[PDB]
């Protein structure tokens, strides 16, 4: 009796480059954008991806050093080698960058910036501001601040372009 | 200068002077008086403790043959570097 | 034998030295505005309080720089 | 030459006799670490590791009766001499070192040969051993030098600032009745601020310097202590 | 020689500014204004030293 | 000797510039300009020192 | 021979040197506030404890600068 | 002594260059160019210093 | 010829040089507190402990300045 | 004394080099070559300083 | 012709220059303790171990100053 | 005319200038141990190897300081 492990059914493993190996010049980055155990892009070759981390923005191009990034509610840009830009907006998650030329961006929610609307964000922001004064306790204030920050980021992303 | 003078002991009462020869001789007389009696044999540890180290040090002084000059320990003036006498 | 000499030009030399300290001040300033920017990028919501603290940093460092400059000017005119 | 003099603690000795004829609890100690050397339970030492507590307490009391009260004007630090402090530190440090050496355990010094077997013994490890043996004596010297210099510098500064304050207060207070009174008031306020700041700094520095003085000795002791585990 | 630090100080500002503009490119204007402020404050000390030098030169 | 604090400062700027380009390369064309601006200021400081070094060298 | 000379202006030189001791003091204060900003950006809720520690650091550094300035003014008046 | 700064500054540039070229190797070329630019500026300052030296040693 | 010359003012120069040591000490102290802030904003639960170590560091670093200062006094009062 | 600002600079370079080789170890060769280039330039500055020192020493 | 001059007051300059070396020692100690404070906030469990190494560095960094300090006396008392 | 002047007190200045070289050795040791503390927290499982490497670096810096002290003593005596 030996139960399997759910990772055995997934054959698309992660390719980690060895320390003492020759370098390779890459022209494309394999992106893997995921939302709630669902991918929008499957190892798509792209020219670059811009992700807003906690410390600041990161522009990931092929060959970027191995790194882990804790995302914040913000836009995410993907520019293909053709010259086409695709912009999403994420609410949180992580981004794993591999020196072998892969970037796995696993977000709790990743939705097109077009799907978002402006007036809805404005009214929700006003409601949250009104409720902040009437916050039951400190925890409610922090939660309302979180929501207000998310809405402000959404509005800034929309107004930028 | 004046600030430096503030770091001196403030309760000096009396200063006494004595030559090294004089009190060394007096100490030797005391030691001879107490180590003389017959009931303290020369082979006792007390007698040897009193005498042997002093004898050894004095012998070392006598055997000394130095090529340099050692100025007298108790000169009237030992502050002048260019006058050892 | 005694020889008392009053060299007038020396008061220039010391003055210049008193100005060298200004470097340690001026560089000091940049550091505060070298990091303030980073902080404003890390936490943009605190763009105001950080600015006030940096201005206080400028004040304290700047005050040290006037103390040196007083010696610089006193020896230039005396 | 025999000089007869007295310490500046006679009134404090009188107060100690008056106020300590009856028992009192002590709960605040400048250097508490001499009482708690072991932090992990079940560890114990066969060496007399608590022998330093009594000397530490007495040294703290003596140095505090001198240094802290020296902030009062005209109070004298009777022992303030470089070589006298050298004698004190020599006594304590060399006594503990000779206590460890009289143990006649040469393995205790194995750690002096710094590094591992990979490092060349003659050109690296032996030179590190030489430097470490030198560093022990240098630690003794630095301890006594640091205690002397702090007192000397602090009191020199206090004397000079007090002289300046006396000068301006006595010979320039008339400006209060003059048209340049604001300048004098600014200067006087600055002097008061500087006075308070200097006194607070000296009060803190004296205690901290005693703490470090005892910490150096305890570090010497701790460098050679070996702890067994209870089973 | 007082300028040696002053100039260096400016560099530090215009160093971190870049690192600050990459992390938050949306705040280039505010960071640029603060950098200009810091440059002016350092230039003040630079002019103090320059004044001393010129006075001791033409005196 | 003032130039020692000038040239070094310039290096610092460009140093950070590289780290700023390696993070957001798409912003290079902006960052570069600011970097140039910094060099245009620190260099202006050096001239002053140079000026003295010439005035005293020909007087 | 046994010649002896006293020079008047030398006290301007040494004084200036002591003023250079304020270069690293200035700088140092700078550095503290620099770090302070970053800290206040990293942990914005600690805007007062960090301020207190920065003030303590400035006070100690100012004491050192003041130790030097005493010499600077004292030689200038000797 | 000015060369003390220049030298150091040059080193600083390349220092950051490495930290940048490791972060995003794909940009090495561009970074390299900018690094050279920085060098070409710092060394320029050095020239002035050398000139002064050669204008005072041979005088 | 052979002249035993005794210049008097030199004791100022040396004194000033000693004060330059403080330029490091001061700066060093600042560095400590700088890191202290970055350490308190990175793990505030240890603030008190960290503070203690900082004070220890300050007391060790300051000690060195005193040495230099002592020398100054020795030359300034001799 | 100029050499003091040279050696330190060289140190800096190699310092960063190690960090770079720790972050992108597969890129050791390009980093090593660039570090060698930086060392050559800084050593050239030091050689100019040595040229001046020997010219004055034998003059 | 052959002229021999024996200046008596020059040892002050050498003593001050030797004392200048203490700035580096102070700065090194400050750097050590700043890094210590940063490290302990990252790995608190090992704080004690870190402290020991820090002290070691101090023991290996103060000693250098002593040598410089030693020279000062060898020139100040001679 | 030709003058052959021999000043007897110039070796003190050279000795002090050589002793200044230790301000770099001390700061280098401080940097070594600061990085050592930072690294041990990062990867405590390699404490011994890092300690060995830091000791090697300290030995090299101490060798440089020994060369500086050799020059200083040679000038002081010779
Ligand atoms: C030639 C001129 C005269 C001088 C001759 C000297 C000869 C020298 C020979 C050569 C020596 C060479 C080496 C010298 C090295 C000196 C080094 C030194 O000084 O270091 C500093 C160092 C300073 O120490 P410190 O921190 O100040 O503490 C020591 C203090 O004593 C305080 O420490 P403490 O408090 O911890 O001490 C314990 C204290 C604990 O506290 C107390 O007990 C409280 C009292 C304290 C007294 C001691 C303090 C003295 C204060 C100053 C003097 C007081 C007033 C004197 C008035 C004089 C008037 C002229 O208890 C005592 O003191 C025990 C004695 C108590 C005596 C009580 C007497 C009561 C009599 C009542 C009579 C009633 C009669 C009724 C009749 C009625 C009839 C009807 O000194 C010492 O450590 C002691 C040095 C002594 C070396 C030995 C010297 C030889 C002995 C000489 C005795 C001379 C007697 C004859 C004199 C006659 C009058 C002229
Ligand atoms: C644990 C921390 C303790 C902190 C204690 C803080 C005390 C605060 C004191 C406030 C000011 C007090 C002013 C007193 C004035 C006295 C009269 C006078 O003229 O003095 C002027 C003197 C000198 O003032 P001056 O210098 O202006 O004098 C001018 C005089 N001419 C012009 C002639 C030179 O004031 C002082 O020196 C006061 C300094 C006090 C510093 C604090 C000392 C603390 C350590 C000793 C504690 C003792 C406790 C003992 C208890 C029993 C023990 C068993």
């Amino acid at each position: 009796h030996d139960l399997p492990e759910g990772f055995e059914f997934m054959e698309h493993k992660v390719v980690n480059k060895d320390i003492h190996a020759p370098h390779e010049n890459l022209e494309t980055l394999r992106l893997t954008l995921t939302r709630q155990d669902e991918f929008l892009l499957r190892e798509e070759p792209v020219k670059c991806v811009t992700v807003t981390g906690t410390n600041g923005e990161y522009g990931i191009y092929p060959g970027h050093a191995y790194k882990i990034v804790q995302l914040n509610p913000s836009p995410l840009t993907v520019e293909y080698t053709d010259g086409t830009t695709k912009k999403y907006f994420v609410s949180g998650g992580f981004a794993h960058i591999n020196n072998e030329g892969s970037c796995d961006v696993n977000t709790v929610e990743c939705t097109l910036l077009d799907d978002l609307d402006l007036a809805i964000a404005e009214k929700e922001l006003a409601a949250q501001q009104a409720a902040l004064g009437s916050a039951k306790d400190d925890k409610a204030k922090s939660v309302v601040e979180i929501r207000i920050s998310v809405i402000e980021a959404v509005i800034a992303a929309l107004k930028h372009h | 200068s004046n600030p430096a003078d503030h770091f001196r002991p403030n309760l000096k009462a009396l200063t006494l002077y004595a030559e090294r020869q004089h009190y060394v001789d007096r100490w030797l007389h005391v030691k001879e008086r107490w180590l003389a009696p017959w009931y303290l044999p020369w082979w006792s540890p007390l007698f040897q403790l009193g005498t042997w180290y002093s004898q050894r040090s004095r012998n070392l002084f006598l055997v000394e043959n130095h090529l340099s000059y050692r100025p007298y320990k108790f000169r009237r003036n030992d502050e002048d570097r260019n006058n050892p006498y | 034998s005694t020889v008392a000499i009053s060299v007038q030009g020396l008061h220039y030399v010391g003055t210049g030295l008193a100005a060298i300290a200004l470097a340690g001040v001026g560089l000091g300033i940049g550091t505060i505005f070298g990091n303030l920017l980073v902080a404003c990028a890390r936490q943009p919501n605190l763009t105001k309080m950080l600015f006030n603290y940096a201005i206080l940093g400028f004040a304290l460092t700047e005050a040290i720089g006037l103390f040196a400059l007083m010696l610089a000017f006193l020896m230039l005119f005396s | 030459m025999f000089l007869f003099f007295f310490c500046d603690l006679f009134w404090l000795r009188l107060l100690l006799c008056m106020y300590y004829c009856v028992w009192s609890r002590l709960c605040f100690i400048v250097y508490f670490n001499c009482l708690m050397l072991i932090f992990d339970f079940l560890l114990f030492c066969l060496f007399d590791l608590y022998l330093f507590v009594g000397l530490c307490l007495f040294l703290l009391l003596w140095f505090m009766l001198f240094n802290l009260y020296s902030l009062i004007l005209y109070y004298c630090i009777t022992y303030l001499n470089l070589y006298l402090l050298f004698c004190i530190v020599f006594l304590l440090y060399i006594a503990f070192l000779f206590l460890f050496c009289f143990l006649c355990d040469f393995f205790l010094f194995n750690n002096l040969l710094v590094g591992d077997s990979f490092m060349d013994v003659f050109f690296i490890r032996f030179l590190l051993c030489f430097l470490e043996c030198f560093s022990l004596l240098c630690r003794c010297l630095s301890t006594f030098l640091r205690l002397f210099c702090n007192l000397l510098s602090s009191h020199f500064l206090l004397l000079m600032f007090f002289d300046f304050f006396y000068f301006i207060f006595v010979f320039f207070f008339y400006g209060v009745f003059c048209y340049w009174f604001i300048l004098f008031i600014f200067v006087f306020c600055f002097c008061l601020l500087f006075y308070v700041f200097l006194y607070l700094l000296d009060l803190f520095a004296a205690i901290l310097q005693l703490f470090i003085f005892c910490n150096m000795i305890l570090q010497l002791i701790m460098d050679f202590l070996l702890f067994l585990l209870f089973v």
